[PDB]
């Protein structure tokens, strides 16, 4: 099956070269695959033909949960703790998801490495740079806040970001 | 001597009047039955029944929904050509810093 | 024999109906945190034609 | 499809199968040993099948089936990398677990626990297979421990015996530094490149680091027993002869070998890890050779010969060769695997005696025996067209033509020497001259399965190297050109070493007597390592274990510092308090005394 | 969460309105059903705990918990039946009111929502236990087992709730969810050192720490086998639990303070495994390791990565299983023979076949084998503390194989080697003995196979 998008799973075109024998001996291999297909491939297809089609006899849907944007911790005030217990929330999703981001990138790199083979030092160089890039800003973002970050403690760290990169711009340019 | 006390008794084998005990009780129907129910409850209840209970507990903890939620942002990024990940978690038009 | 049934494994009711009571107990302390029910920001939502709480 | 990931994976189902059957009357028959071997043949063909498939166009494949569960932004599923080493390997291991296998059916027939010991031996077969077709680190240490207590569990077979509970515990430790390394390399891995799975190990470590590398070598010293962890090979031998046949010589200890094989991206990348692992072998296979030579019990003669063999494949391993290593590991694997079972037929025949200065008489009283025990010799030294030819000349000629410590190539060519060596010293004390075991002669090795299993580790023996070598495509650049005295360097010393062993064996027969040399007490004792390192360390660990932790610190001075000090305090505190008589003219002076107090020391 | 408590108070009437032949078999057979019913606490969600109402509330880190205790009551039932076979109706109903009573203080610590009936209920669980050990304990050295136990937990706990009723008024209030979401950092000063030094001490002699640790070995020999598992495997975890729901108020001060700790349970590891490698009593061997498991444990919140809580809680989880398994095992073992001395009886695999594999499955989880949730919490303590700091591996790589060591020992010890002579009182191992340790053992595979469940909420 194919049932996932080509575009964020990307996978290069696959060149498999012709059969060019030059020899008059038999291929082992190739009646071995004949006979896997007659006894293996062709029942599990009936097999699962079959549970196809009783899968289709009753077919039902489920759908994927929308959740809708609130302020966050920054619009927050202080001490309003329904709103901070809103912006957590939401800032616990975001994380969540970020680091499934960071997982498709690192699987991305994996297969990549795994199909260029032996020359994948040149060729999946431009996964590297892709992982590279997100596992700088996943770590500039969700760095090491412990056991117990939070959105107040994500936002502390970010001001003290901002602040320590607008007195290098300062100190450059001034 | 300084008390008047029991001598310490030998102590009972269950097997020896109940070739057939479980070890559960000295009365053969009661063993018999704490066993079986033991057995029953225990094994087949709480192990199976709650095995598979807590192997197709609902996803609750929306790990499908980040995957599916990381795909669609993916998709959408790179589509536009926008980075994959922000820089920053929150806006810094919204984050007024002290100065 | 049947009262002597009764009279000797009436106590295998006992845990039952504490689930029961303890599950009634925890539906009647639910209903005293409906302060917010359909008025947080991310489930605010119109009821439905036949609805009269989004949940109990 | 594609029926190379299919048919890898139905053959690790089917080595599993068994397992499930050990719970039924197949299990409690005496039927379980045949079943286990003809599940473990059909296994053999099943795997053969995708060699050939791999030997055609070269396809390689991982598959990722069970996802096992995502740790925030790392993911740890259950992947299987079908690569060259895997398929190349798994037929090798089933057709000598095969041949072993008929062996132990004809070997522990008496034993009244054959089915126990036919289901360990395929436990450790499965375990053994996890470990190669692992593609994470966590699936590699998971085929790590389980051949490891696997080990320790059939080293120790008959539990009666205190040498036996001994070593299996020996070989535990040992087993357990290398895993202290091993996790110190996951440790590192994981918190350095946020995976512990090959691909992006390999795509983010364009420079592996010391520490890192340095852990994967002391992992596999550990597991193939290399020098200052080496004892414990030689003491496994404790067990039944099948397991030192299968689990040890054959496809155990070459574990670390094929961890280190595995990670060659890295060890090509970094160079003080190289030189480490090439001087670790050298001494390894220097200082095994040397104990071996001198011997006079067969199977730790063929232990010692298997520590040097691998440290023969970590000197390949450290001179950047890692795929020579592999294929010195498959050759090595069928002939000590048959020496193995040669020396069991001898022991057996023998009435359970394990002493060349017992055995003798044995070229003509035992004719296949000696014929295989021959055909596996001349292997292991190097015969010109054997399998140990298209391995070990190789290995030579590419450690003679190298930037390499040139302590360590002198080395590695005495060790050539005395592995020749100590092969004249087992052909010659036990198979020629007079009979020297006891009058009623029991010698029968006219049984099928015997004959039948050594007959295939024979063929094996011969006609292996050949096809193999000659069935792959080439991963390095040949040795073409070198002089004509460096093509022929491993024939000259095996030759010297053939001609040095027979005169030293030959001076044996003549009437004279003289008392042993210093060197002869050295090589014989192992090198006074296991008395050492066995009697000193341990005496101190469990001295300082009882007199300190236990006595000094648990029972004495932590008793005194908080409850027993306290409790003398308020049991003075108390006698001080109650102590009083009880009269009212002393204690009505003190009233006085409190009111004088309170009236002027209180504003 | 009423419907798990009521539960409990509704087995007391039960069990003392039992026949006397049936107190046994109805407690357990109830007991099974609450821990079915336990069993649904562990559908929690990803980001907020489940809040069912203002006193009760449950969390990836309370489920495990609640789970274990539910599950352990009847295992503790089946050994009081094994060793209370010639005590009285009435003394054998106060027994398990007992039990009964741990496991609903317990439970009821578990899911509390505050930090002072949190306090309440864990210095509550002190009595019931107390009692059981200094009441049914069979040599004369309970009675000092019994005072030390309580007099290290009192003095650890004393300060604790001083500083929590302090910190309720200067705070407000002593909610766990609000103490989260309004926490503020905590100065460098003496009177916060010392505050830091209350709570924490408190949860360390609870734990516990290393230097602190005698009543463990002094409670755990001379307690009956039921007080034995229940002090291993659930009443250890308190100070865990309490530390790391306690720690969220203590920083920045943590990250100063831990270093006295952190040093105190890594050298404690190897001073106990090296204890363990000379024990002449089975149970003590069992209670040292313990000790050494929950050093580790220690670490790995004191440390306080994600990676770390994670590892904790499935270490907890798998240590009290072990322990229980273990404890077991030595109790089948002394009731054969009459003496806790380890070389006493040998030749226990030639004897009792099964014993011995459950024997060698215990001793294998205990040295954490792989793919055993033991290894992995121990692991992702390890690498935790390698990113903390490049010399824990060293320690902890020692640790491991003197684990490793000593558990092969006891196990070679037990089980192998010549049965002694004159032990002529070795009869086959009971029905009710084999069932309990497969109750024991099952859970520990199947968590294997769905190890998420016990990551906490960190996850
Ligand atoms: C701290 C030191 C650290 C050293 C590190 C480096 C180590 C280097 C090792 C070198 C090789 C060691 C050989 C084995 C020594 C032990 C022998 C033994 O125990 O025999 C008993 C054992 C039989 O015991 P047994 O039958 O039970 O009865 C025992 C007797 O009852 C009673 O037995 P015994 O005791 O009467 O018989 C022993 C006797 C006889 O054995 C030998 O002679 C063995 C060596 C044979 C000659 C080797 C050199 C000659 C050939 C090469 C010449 C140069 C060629 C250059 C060109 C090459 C390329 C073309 O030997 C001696 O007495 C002394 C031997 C000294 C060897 C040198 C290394 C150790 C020196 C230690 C210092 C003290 C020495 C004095 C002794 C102690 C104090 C009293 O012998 C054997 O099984 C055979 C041993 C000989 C095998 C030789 C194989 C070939 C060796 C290499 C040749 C060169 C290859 C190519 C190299 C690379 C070229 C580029
Ligand atoms: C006595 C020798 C000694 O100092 O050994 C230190 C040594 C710990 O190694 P360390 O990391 O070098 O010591 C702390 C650093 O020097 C400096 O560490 P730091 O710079 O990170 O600052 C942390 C320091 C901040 O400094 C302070 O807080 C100083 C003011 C302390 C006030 C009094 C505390 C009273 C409660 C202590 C526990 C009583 C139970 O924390 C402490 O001083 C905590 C003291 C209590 C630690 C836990 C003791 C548990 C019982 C041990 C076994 C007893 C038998 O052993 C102990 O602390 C236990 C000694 C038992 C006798
Ligand atoms: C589950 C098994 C739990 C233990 C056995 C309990 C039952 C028992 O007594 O079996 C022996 C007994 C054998 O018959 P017998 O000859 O009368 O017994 C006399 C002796 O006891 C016979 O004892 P034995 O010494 O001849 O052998 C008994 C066997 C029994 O011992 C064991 O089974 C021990 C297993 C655990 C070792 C310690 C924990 C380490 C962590 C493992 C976590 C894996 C979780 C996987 C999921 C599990 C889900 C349940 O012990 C061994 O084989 C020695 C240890 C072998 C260790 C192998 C390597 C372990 C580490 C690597 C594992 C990798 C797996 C994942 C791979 C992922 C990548 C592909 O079995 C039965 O009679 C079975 C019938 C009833 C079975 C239950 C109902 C089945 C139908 C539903
Ligand atoms: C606060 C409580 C202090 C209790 C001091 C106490 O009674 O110590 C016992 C001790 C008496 O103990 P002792 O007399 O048994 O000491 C004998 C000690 N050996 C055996 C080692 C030689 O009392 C004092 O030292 C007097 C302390 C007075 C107050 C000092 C401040
Ligand atoms: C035969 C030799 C056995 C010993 C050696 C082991 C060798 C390997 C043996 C492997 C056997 C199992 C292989 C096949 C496993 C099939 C079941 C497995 O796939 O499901 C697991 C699930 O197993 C259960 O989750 C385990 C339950 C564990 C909890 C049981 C508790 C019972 C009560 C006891 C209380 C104990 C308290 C302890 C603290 C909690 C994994 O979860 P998942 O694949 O995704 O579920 C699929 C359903 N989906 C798709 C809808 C998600
Ligand atoms: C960092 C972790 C620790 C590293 C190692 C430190 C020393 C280890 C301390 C060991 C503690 C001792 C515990 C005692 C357990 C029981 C001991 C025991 O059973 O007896 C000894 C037992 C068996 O005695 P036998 O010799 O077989 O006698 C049989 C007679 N028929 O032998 C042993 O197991 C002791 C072995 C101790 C190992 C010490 C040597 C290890 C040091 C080498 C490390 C260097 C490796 C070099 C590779 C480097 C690669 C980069
Ligand atoms: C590219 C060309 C080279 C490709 C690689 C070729 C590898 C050739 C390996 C051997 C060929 C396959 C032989 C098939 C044997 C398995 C057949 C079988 O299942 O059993 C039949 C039959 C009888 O088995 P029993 O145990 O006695 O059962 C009796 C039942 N009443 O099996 C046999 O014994 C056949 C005899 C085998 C002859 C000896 C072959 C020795 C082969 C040596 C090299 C093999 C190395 C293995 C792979 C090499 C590459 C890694
Ligand atoms: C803190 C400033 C306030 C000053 C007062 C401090 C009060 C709190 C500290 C006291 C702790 C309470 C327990 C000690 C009370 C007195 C105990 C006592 O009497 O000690 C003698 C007592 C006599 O026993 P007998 O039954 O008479 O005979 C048998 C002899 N084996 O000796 C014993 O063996 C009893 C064992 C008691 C030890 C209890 C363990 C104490 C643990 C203290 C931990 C540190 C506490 C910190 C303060
Ligand atoms: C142990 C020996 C040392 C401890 C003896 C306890 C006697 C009290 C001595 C320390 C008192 C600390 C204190 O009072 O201040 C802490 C502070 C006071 O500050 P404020 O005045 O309210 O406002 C700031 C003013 N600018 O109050 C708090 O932080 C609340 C918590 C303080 C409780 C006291 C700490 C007790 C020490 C804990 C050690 C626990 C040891 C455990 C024993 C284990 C035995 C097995």
């Amino acid at each position: 099956p194919d049932s996932w998008d080509k575009d964020v799973y990307p996978e290069p075109p696959r060149r498999t070269p012709a059969p060019a024998p030059q020899t008059s001996l038999p291929n082992p291999v190739t009646y071995l695959t004949k006979i896997f297909d007659l006894l293996v491939d062709r029942p599990v297809t009936l097999a699962r033909e079959f549970i196809e089609q009783q899968h289709a006899k009753n077919r039902y849907y489920y759908y994927h949960r929308e959740f809708r944007r609130v302020p966050d911790i920054t619009e927050c005030e202080e001490k309003d703790i329904l709103c901070m217990f809103e912006a957590e929330m939401q800032w616990r999703r975001d994380y969540k998801v970020d680091q499934e981001i960071v997982n498709i990138i690192q699987e991305r790199l994996k297969a990549c490495q795994q199909r260029e083979g032996e020359s994948y030092r040149q060729n999946c160089a431009k996964e590297l740079e892709q992982f590279t890039q997100v596992s700088k800003a996943f770590q500039d973002r969700y760095s090491d806040l412990g056991a117990h970050y939070s959105a107040r403690k994500c936002l502390a760290k970010q001001k003290q970001r901002m602040l320590a990169e607008r007195k290098a711009a300062k100190e450059a340019a001034a | 001597i300084r008390l008047q006390e029991d001598p310490d008794p030998e102590d009972e084998n269950l097997y020896e009047k109940n070739p057939d005990s479980h070890g559960y009780d000295k009365d053969p129907i009661v063993d018999l039955w704490n066993m079986r129910v033991v057995f029953f409850f225990g094994f087949s209840i709480v192990l199976v029944l709650g095995s598979t209970f807590v192997a197709y507990l609902p996803d609750y903890r929306m790990q499908e929904w980040a995957r599916r939620e990381a795909e669609r942002l993916v998709k959408y990024r790179e589509a536009n050509g926008l980075p994959l990940m922000e820089s920053n978690c929150f806006d810094p038009n919204k984050i007024q810093l002290p100065e | 024999n049947v009262l002597q049934i009764v009279r000797d494994h009436w106590v295998h009711i006992l845990v039952p109906v504490g689930f029961v009571f303890g599950c009634y107990l925890d539906r009647r302390s639910d209903e005293k945190l409906t302060a917010f029910r359909n008025k947080s920001l991310l489930f605010k939502r119109e009821l439905r034609p036949n609805e009269e709480v989004t949940w109990k | 499809m594609n029926p190379f990931a299919s048919l890898t994976l139905t053959t690790l189902t089917i080595l599993t199968i068994p397992i499930m059957m050990s719970n039924s009357n197949i299990y409690k028959t005496n039927l379980y040993p045949n079943y286990v071997k003809t599940t473990v043949s059909y296994a053999f063909t099943l795997s053969l099948v995708p060699l050939l498939m791999f030997m055609h166009t070269g396809q390689e494949m991982i598959i990722s089936n069970w996802h096992w569960m995502t740790l925030q932004t790392v993911e740890l599923s259950l992947s299987f990398k079908m690569d060259y080493f895997s398929v190349m390997f798994i037929p090798v291991a089933l057709f000598v677990t095969w041949s072993i296998m008929e062996f132990s059916m004809w070997y522990m027939h008496s034993d009244p626990f054959i089915n126990r010991f036919f289901k360990y031996l395929l436990l450790f077969l499965i375990t053994m297979m996890i470990l190669v077709t692992a593609n994470n680190l966590f699936q590699l240490f998971i085929g790590w421990e389980g051949v490891g207590i696997m080990s320790f569990l059939l080293i120790g077979w008959w539990h009666g015996r205190t040498d036996a509970n001994t070593a299996a515990l020996q070989a535990i430790l040992y087993n357990r530094i290398g895993d202290i390394g091993f996790v110190l390399s996951m440790a590192w891995f994981l918190t350095h490149s946020n995976a512990w799975d090959l691909q992006q190990i390999f795509m983010l470590n364009n420079e592996c680091p010391n520490m890192p590398l340095i852990g994967l070598l002391l992992a596999a010293a550990g597991k193939s027993a290399q020098f200052g962890l080496h004892p414990w090979l030689p003491s496994a031998m404790e067990g039944p002869t099948p397991v030192s046949a299968l689990l040890h010589s054959s496809t155990m200890v070459v574990a670390g070998v094929f961890l280190l094989i595995r990670f060659y991206p890295l060890m090509e990348t970094n160079k003080l890890v190289q030189t480490m692992t090439l001087c670790l072998g050298a001494i390894t296979t220097l200082f095994t050779a040397l104990c071996a030579i001198t011997q006079n019990d067969i199977k730790k003669i063929v232990a010692f010969s298997t520590s040097s063999q691998l440290g023969l494949m970590m000197v390949t391993i450290g001179i950047n060769q890692p795929h020579l290593a592999f294929l010195h590991i498959c050759m090595h694997a069928f002939f000590k695997a048959m020496l193995f079972m040669c020396s069991g037929s001898i022991i057996h025949s023998l009435n359970d005696e394990q002493d060349i200065r017992k055995m003798g008489g044995l070229y003509k009283a035992m004719p296949f025996t000696t014929t295989a025990l021959i055909i596996g010799s001349l292997a292991l030294t190097g015969m010109p067209y054997l399998t140990g030819f298209y391995s070990k000349d190789l290995i030579i000629e590419a450690v003679n033509m190298s930037y390499t410590n040139a302590w360590a190539l002198l080395m590695t060519l005495i060790a050539t020497s005395l592995t020749a060596a100590y092969s004249t010293r087992i052909i010659f004390f036990a198979f020629l001259g007079k009979p020297r075991f006891p009058p009623l002669v029991l010698i029968n090795e006219n049984n099928p399965l015997l004959i039948n299993s050594i007959k295939r580790l024979l063929i094996g023996s011969i006609f292996a190297g050949f096809i193999i070598s000659n069935n792959i495509p080439p991963m390095t650049v040949p040795n073409t050109t070198m002089p004509l005295y460096m093509k022929m360097t491993a024939l000259i010393v095996t030759i010297m070493g053939f001609m040095l062993a027979l005169e030293l064996n030959n001076t044996t027969y003549y009437l004279k007597f003289k008392y042993p040399s210093q060197t002869y007490k050295f090589s014989n004792m192992l090198g006074y390592y296991p008395s050492i390192m066995h009697r000193l360390p341990t005496y101190h660990n469990l001295s300082m274990s009882q007199k300190s932790a236990s006595s000094l610190l648990d029972l004495i001075w932590l008793e005194t510092i908080l409850p027993k000090t306290t409790s003398f305090i308020q049991m003075k505190m108390s006698i001080m308090v109650s102590n009083q008589k009880g009269l009212i003219k002393l204690y009505f002076l003190s009233f006085l005394i409190t009111i004088m107090i309170s009236m002027t020391l209180f504003n | 969460m009423l419907k798990i408590i009521i539960p409990t108070t509704m087995l007391l009437p039960m069990t003392w309105m039992s026949k006397h032949n049936m107190i046994w078999i109805n407690a357990t057979v109830h007991s099974l059903l609450i821990s079915l019913i336990s069993l649904s606490l562990l559908n929690q969600l990803g980001e907020n705990s489940l809040n069912f109402s203002l006193t009760f509330f449950s969390d990836s880190l309370s489920a495990p918990l609640l789970v274990l205790t539910t599950w352990l009551l009847p295992l503790m039932l089946m050994a009081s039946q094994s060793h209370l076979s010639k005590e009285t109706t009435t003394r054998k109903k106060l027994y398990i009111t007992m039990l009964i009573l741990l496991q609903l203080f317990l439970i009821m610590t578990f899911t509390a929502t505050e930090l002072i009936l949190f306090y309440i209920l864990f210095e509550a669980t002190l009595v019931p236990t107390l009692i059981i050990i200094t009441r049914w304990g069979n040599q004369t050295e309970r009675l000092n087992a019994g005072l030390y136990f309580l007099f290290y937990t009192l003095a650890g706990s004393l300060p604790l709730l001083v500083a929590l009723v302090y910190i309720q008024n200067t705070t407000g209030s002593l909610n766990f969810l609000i103490i989260h979401y309004w926490s503020h950092p905590l100065s460098n000063s003496w009177s916060n050192i010392f505050m830091w030094l209350a709570c924490i001490m408190a949860f360390m002699v609870k734990m516990p720490l290393y230097g602190l640790h005698l009543w463990l070995p002094k409670a755990h020999v001379e307690a009956p086998i039921a007080g034995s598992m229940v002090l291993a495997a659930v009443l250890l975890k308190l100070g865990g639990y309490g530390m790391m729901r306690i720690t969220t108020i203590l920083n920045p001060l943590t990250n100063y303070m831990a270093y006295p700790f952190l040093m105190l349970s890594m050298w404690g590891m190897i001073m106990t495994s090296s204890i363990c490698l000379r024990q002449t009593d089975l149970k003590s061997l069992i209670a040292y390791s313990s000790v050494s498991h929950m050093a580790l444990v220690i670490v790995a919140i004191m440390i306080q990565t994600p990676w770390s809580f994670m590892g904790a809680t499935a270490l907890m989880i798998a240590h009290g299983l072990t322990s229980s398994m273990l404890f077991c095992l030595a109790n089948t073992n002394y009731e054969r023979v009459h003496s806790r001395t380890m070389i006493l009886a040998r030749g226990l695999q030639t004897l009792l076949p099964l014993m011995a594999t459950w024997w060698l499955v215990a001793s294998l989880t205990n040295l954490a084998l792989p793919p055993s949730i033991n290894l992995i919490g121990e692991l992702f303590i390890i690498t935790a503390s390698f990113s903390w700091s490049n010399i824990t591996i060293i320690l902890m790589g020692m640790n491991m194989m003197i684990t490793a060591l000593y558990s092969l020992y006891m196990l070679i010890t037990t089980q192998r080697g010549k049965y002694t002579h004159h032990i002529n009182n070795i009869k086959p191992s009971f029905t009710r003995e084999n069932a309990l340790m497969a109750l024991h053992i099952l859970p520990l595979l199947l968590l294997t196979l769905n190890p998420k469940m016990i990551l906490g909420p960190l996850y």
